[PDB]
């Protein structure tokens, strides 16, 4: 039942991107959880959470997140680079293969 | 494997939203903005936003405080 206005949705982003220069990823999260429990389609909210889990060792959620981006946020070499990284977290080493070459190749959109 | 200085751009510029909060008086409506939503999250049932409203009740003590430390700078 609770609706948040579009200052409202930069206030949190803001708070979780700031957390995360600052080095804390919990803070991060919990901030970016908050706005992404409200408007899951924040993108550049699930971007910046998922870089938070990430660091926050969060690394199945970190892939499902990926993977959304993916699948939502297309032709993106960042998306894979998070995959590789999460993919790394959860032991597959050859899934962060493929996903690390991945973003190289899109990071070669220049 | 392991990070790159090129690894870490890539991963600041995406998670970095660039310009956001779109307003002319920065402090004022950062002020306003967090006491509102700090007020607002709390009646949540949700776990995940009761946590929010937990850590903005945080800053707006430690503004509190740092507040009290201001002043004190200011006197000599």
């Amino acid at each position: 039942n609770i609706t948040l206005t579009k200052r409202q949705q930069e206030f949190l982003l803001l708070n979780g991107w700031l957390q995360l220069q600052c080095g804390h990823a919990e803070r991060a999260c919990i901030l970016l959880d908050a706005l992404l429990t409200l408007n899951p389609e924040h993108l550049a909210g699930r971007r910046c959470r998922l870089v938070a889990l990430l660091n926050n060792n969060q690394g199945e959620r970190a892939e499902k997140e990926a993977q959304w981006l993916i699948s939502h946020d297309p032709l993106q070499a960042g998306n894979w680079l998070c995959l590789s990284r999460a993919q790394q977290l959860n032991g597959d080493l050859d899934k962060a293969r493929h996903a690390y070459q991945h973003y190289l190749e899109l990071k070669d959109h220049n | 494997l392991y990070p790159t200085a090129q690894s870490k751009r890539s991963l600041w510029d995406f998670a970095s939203p660039g310009y956001t909060f779109h307003g002319l008086h920065r402090a004022q409506d950062y002020r306003r903005e967090l006491d509102t939503l700090q007020s607002l999250l709390t009646t949540s049932q949700s776990s995940e936003l009761q946590a929010a409203a937990a850590l903005l009740k945080c800053q707006q003590d430690d503004d509190r405080l740092l507040q009290i430390i201001l002043n004190l700078l200011h006197k000599v």
